């Protein structure tokens, strides 16, 4: 007749739609508790701090190719001082690699450092730079770190310096992006980087940008010439359009941003190289990337810099 | 079923209508429980910024040696920077500082066997091994920075030996006036006489019996630096490279404390290559086929213990 | 008036009600997008916290529970009143 | 190590 | 011819007689003058008893080292007994006192070749040459001695060397604690370190080029003492025999100050015998191949020198 | 005739007998002026004395021998000091001729000296012990003296002491006594002299006396125990008929005098050698005599004595 | 008594006289020996002033003289009166 | 001096 209205189908309807919203907003209200054991747990964890016994090799130089000139031939924390006026530091020497003589320059490879760090910690650098073996006299094993910006500016600028960029997604499989050069201006510059001759099997995401993007996609991604962006600092590519749009934000990673990104290697570290917007803090790209070869969306296992002075 | 069926309905939208209020009690506590979780998370996050603590430490004091620095104020053996007069670029090296104010600038110390002595001119030139802040590490400073110091100023410097068996039992012997040249001279090893010590000069060569030249042979004061890719050394036919080593072989040696390490002391013919001692010997305190469990160089000013008023 | 006159004084009741419903259905899906996000964001802080701290809570996580569910509210959202 |  | 042969010599007999009481006048005459004259001669031989003059003399003040002897009340320089701590007979030394009251005793002194340095062992233990009170005759005191003074008490002594070149320029180098060891240690040489004085360090080895070596190889602290019949050098075949002189080698020297005398100054490798230098050079002051003109080696308490006070 | 008494013969007797009488009377006369004159002038020539620079040795020690034992090698001056207690002295060494290590203790050799002193000269000792070279710094010459009894006495006393006692004719031929043993007493055994072992080419004048002499007078000759004599004190052997007879006379030496001597090495320096009573003050054996050698009346050319101790 | 009688007395003067000649001959042979003794005195004298004064006259000594003079007094003693 |  005159309108029916079975609404009262409605009282099979909303009881069903309702047996759903309520199993749901129920598991949410346990997974907190999980996680608030799991923070707890940690805190915990962290009263007590970790640590490492890193001896210091007898050799020394004004960086790891020197040294590797010197005699030193095992890749493990080495002391440096390029600068007869700096204070050496310690950093960690790849001896062997391509000939060896790498400074390593920032390193990933489990996750174990946040790199979504300020201004001031990208400058002085940050992280560990090399672990005990076993438990040998000595640090061969390089820590997840970066150098700082100072110290790598200072590096690049004593004369020709070469980048090497290797990383590795979680098949094991391995690629490489070498630049023949590579610069980093002082802080003043807001540390900006420069970068030519590539050679490699990864994609060269720093002069050419993504390869899959198109045209004003892709150019904005390109990062020669791009200046130094951290959370709390930016200079990327942008409309400042207050807070709003920043490459650069929390807890994701200080770089070269240009209208953004093509490669991330300070990103966020996503355990099996695999995330989603939904996972992603700001529904960004924030992980460890290189669209050149697995596009965006896959945070790789393995991902370092390391450079050393060019001598053709 | 008129006001039967409805009549079951115009109420039962009553009964649901407990899971309205009821789940928004839910959304305004979850949402509440994330907002205090992200903020409990922001404290852990804090937590884990710093690098892990690294025990070796550096010591903000300098000095042209370990002496100068223990003049300054230096109470404990630690790692320091040094940097000798004549010298351009600063040093880490291992600091020995008694209780009496001695600070003992040490260039050479065995003590497991972990690293090996088997390294060539440049090596040896510049240094190897591990320098750590309780001298619980072997290594060898190096003979360009053994010459800076050893000759800064031309005042002079005395070498202390220490050795001990494998059976914790010591012994010193010590040189006055001891110095290393440039490279230009090989590094050559010189000084003014064997001072006391209970070791024994074996610097001075010693008497194998082998034959009766065995003793000059054996010397080593005046001799100059050799390794396998460096002769140097009296011997026709490579002392270093044989005995395998980085030493200053006259014709070989009595003294040899860059030699192979033998655990437990005793070694014999059949276990080393050519066949002749390279263990770590110090002939006029044990027997040639005696390598020390430990071995230490280290100098200081001559003044130092040729002290008084 | 007070026969079938009062179909509507119940209709603007159910509207009232239903559109309370569709306002929950995008507020759980924002909770439930921020959960699946927070959940990461934690076990990640947590491995960062590694590299710092004496010890590490062995963790993983299951954005299954998180993805179904998602599927779940969706697959009612989809429909009209 | 003497040598002969 | 009765009263006329006798007439001629009655009377005669006084004209003789005038050779009689007259020949008594001469011995009754000469007879005193030998009286007197033994009494003369006598007064002679009074005049010579006295042996000739020796210009040279010794002073009774006595001390166990020229400064010691400065202190006690000695104004001149000049040659002294003196008997060290440790010593069981004294012996002559020269002392330099100046009016500063400093008394500085000397061991060493060259400045005319007069004496010849190529002794041996012994020669150079006790001593050669010669002792003046002017200080103009060279010699070499003696091992022992030099042990024993720079020894007793063991009270910092402080060596300065003075050289003079054949152009009356000089130059010092002094070494604080100064001392030498006993001849059951060769007499070794050892020095604290070298204070000033313009000359130069030439104890600490000098760099001659021929080789990078030559540095250290030409140092002298340390350093035993050789003779020809004595080795004890760093050298594989005696400095000492071949260089001529009692020195402490270290496969030679820098500085060598009894070495041979060569006139002038300036000498070649062709005049040597082996050829190598062996004047008396100081190497931080002049050429290997220019011996001195003169040359000392005097010793005296650190504390004479350091300045501070005085007691 | 009766006595024709031809003293008239007398009257050219005499006149002969009397011009040689003062010829002679008068030629003596004119011999004194000269001596008068020889004597002024020496006396002119003593106003002013003779001088030496003996500069003194490094070595020394208790004796020549020991000295030479210390390296020193060269005869001259050298400072010896026997007995820890005494001033050391100045004494003459012969480096040089029966090996050497010979304390000079008396020396003739070219009258110099004056022998002939009382008793204290010759106790503590007189002459010049050595003299200047050509022009050297060194007195490497000895001059004519006498050590002194004292000395000589407290040196024999320190152990067998052997005496060696060289003289030389005035034609040049040397000859030697020598004495195993030699001992001389001190002041109080009035410096008594005693030898043995005597071997030489000169002749035993000590011991056995004059060779030529005979029994009776040639033991009274003999030197050995016998007393120190200067002619103001005497212990010779004799009968004390007051001043009258006395071995040891005016400006005649001091020495062991038996009923005189057998050898006189201090007796007068008679030039040439030869000598008669008439010329001798005394008329006896004044000179440095050894008649065992060339008898009486010759003073040798040079005599000396000479010890060492004997260590055999 | 003045002829020949004063030929005695004379003759105790020749006698007086050949006496005081007798007294001389030995009182000059004395006076020579003295002298030549004397000669050789001062000659050792002097040359003993060698060491002891700056100078010493150079001598030498001449006994013939002395010698060849005592010969002829004894050739002439040996005359009776 | 020093020798070869
Ligand atoms: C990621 C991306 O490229 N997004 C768009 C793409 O559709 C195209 O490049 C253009 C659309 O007009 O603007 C931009
Ligand atoms: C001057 C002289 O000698 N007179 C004699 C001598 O001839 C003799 O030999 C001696 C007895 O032996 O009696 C005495
Ligand atoms: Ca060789
Ligand atoms: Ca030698």
């Amino acid at each position: 007749k005159h309108q029916l209205y079975i609404d009262e189908t409605v009282n099979s309807n909303i009881p069903t739609n309702l047996r759903v919203l309520r199993s749901i907003l129920e598991n949410l209200r346990s997974k907190i508790q999980k996680l608030e054991s799991d923070v707890s747990a940690q805190m915990e964890y962290c009263r007590t701090p970790c640590t490492v016994s890193c001896n210091i090799p007898v050799v020394s130089g004004k960086e790891c190719e020197e040294i590797i000139r010197k005699g030193g031939e095992t890749s493990e924390m080495y002391l440096i001082q390029p600068d007869s006026s700096v204070k050496p530091y310690r950093v960690y020497c790849d001896m062997n690699t391509e000939n060896g003589g790498w400074t390593v320059i920032q390193n990933r490879q489990d996750g174990s450092v946040d790199f979504g760090r300020k201004w001031d910690p990208y400058k002085q650098g940050f992280g560990n730079v090399a672990t005990n073996t076993d438990g040998k006299n000595y640090c061969g094993l390089p820590g997840e770190y970066w150098l700082g910006n100072d110290k790598i500016s200072q590096l690049t600028r004593m004369g020709p310096t070469e980048l090497l960029i290797e990383m590795e997604d979680w098949k094991g499989d391995k690629v490489k992006a070498h630049y023949g050069g590579f610069t980093v201006q002082n802080e003043a510059n807001k540390y900006q980087i420069s970068v030519n001759k590539y050679r490699g099997t990864a994609g060269n995401a720093l002069m050419d940008g993504a390869s899959q993007l198109m045209g004003e996609n892709r150019t904005m991604t390109i990062h020669n010439g791009m200046f130094f962006s951290t959370y709390d600092r930016d200079n990327d590519g942008w409309l400042t359009s207050d807070p709003r749009k920043q490459c650069s934000k929390e807890d994701g990673g200080g770089w070269w941003y240009n209208r953004c990104h093509a490669a991330n290697p300070n990103g966020r570290y996503y355990w099996g190289g695999q995330y989603t917007w939904d996972m992603a803090k700001h529904g960004t790209d924030d992980g460890v990337v290189w669209m050149n070869w697995k596009g965006s969306w896959y945070s790789m296992r393995k991902m370092s810099m390391k450079i050393r002075p060019f001598f053709p | 079923k008129m006001l039967e069926e409805i009549m079951k309905y115009e109420a039962s939208i009553l009964t649901h209508d407990s899971s309205i209020r009821y789940l928004q009690e839910i959304y305004n506590s979850n949402n509440q429980k994330i907002v205090n979780l992200k903020e409990k998370v922001a404290q852990l996050e804090a937590q884990c910024q710093e690098p892990c603590k690294d025990t070796v430490q550096i010591h903000d004091i300098t000095g042209k040696d370990c002496q100068d620095i223990a003049n300054k104020g230096a109470k404990q053996s630690g790692l320091y920077f040094i940097k000798p007069l004549k010298a351009n670029q600063q040093f880490l090296v291992y600091c020995e500082i008694d209780g009496s104010g001695n600070g003992w600038t040490v260039f050479q110390k065995r003590l497991d066997g972990s690293v090996d002595f088997k390294k060539n001119w440049i090596q040896y030139k510049e240094g190897f091994g591990h320098l750590s802040p309780t001298g619980t590490t072997e290594f060898w400073l190096g003979n360009e920075k053994i010459h800076l110091i050893s000759t800064q100023s031309a005042i002079p410097y005395a070498l202390r030996v220490e050795l001990e068996d494998w059976n914790g039992r010591t012994s010193t012997a010590d040189y006055a006036m001891f110095k290393v040249g440039p490279e230009a001279d090989k590094y050559r090893l010189t000084y003014a006489y064997f001072a006391g010590g209970d070791a024994g000069d074996a610097f001075d060569g010693f008497d194998f019996g082998d034959d009766p030249s065995d003793k000059f042979f054996t010397s080593h004061n005046g001799m100059q630096f050799s390794t396998w890719d460096n002769d140097n050394d009296k011997f026709e036919g490579n002392c270093a490279e044989q005995d395998g080593s980085g030493w200053w072989m006259n014709k070989c040696h009595a003294g040899h404390l860059n030699g192979v390490y033998y655990q437990g002391g005793t070694y014999s013919k059949a276990s080393t290559p050519n066949g002749y001692d390279n263990g770590i010997i110090w002939a006029t305190w044990k027997t040639r086929w005696y390598s020390m469990k430990k071995t230490t160089m280290k100098i200081i000013p001559f003044n130092r213990l040729t002290i008084g008023e | 008036e007070d026969l079938r006159s009062r179909i509507e004084v119940l209709k603007r009741k159910v509207i009232e009600k239903v559109q309370h419903i569709q306002l929950l259905q995008k507020n759980v899906r924002a909770q439930l997008v921020d959960m699946k996000r927070l959940e990461v964001d934690i076990d990640i802080k947590i491995r960062s916290c590694r590299g710092s701290c004496s010890r590490a809570l062995a963790r993983e996580v299951d954005l299954k529970d998180y993805e179904d569910q998602q599927k779940q509210l969706e697959q009612v959202i989809a429909k009209d009143l | 190590g003497p040598r002969p």
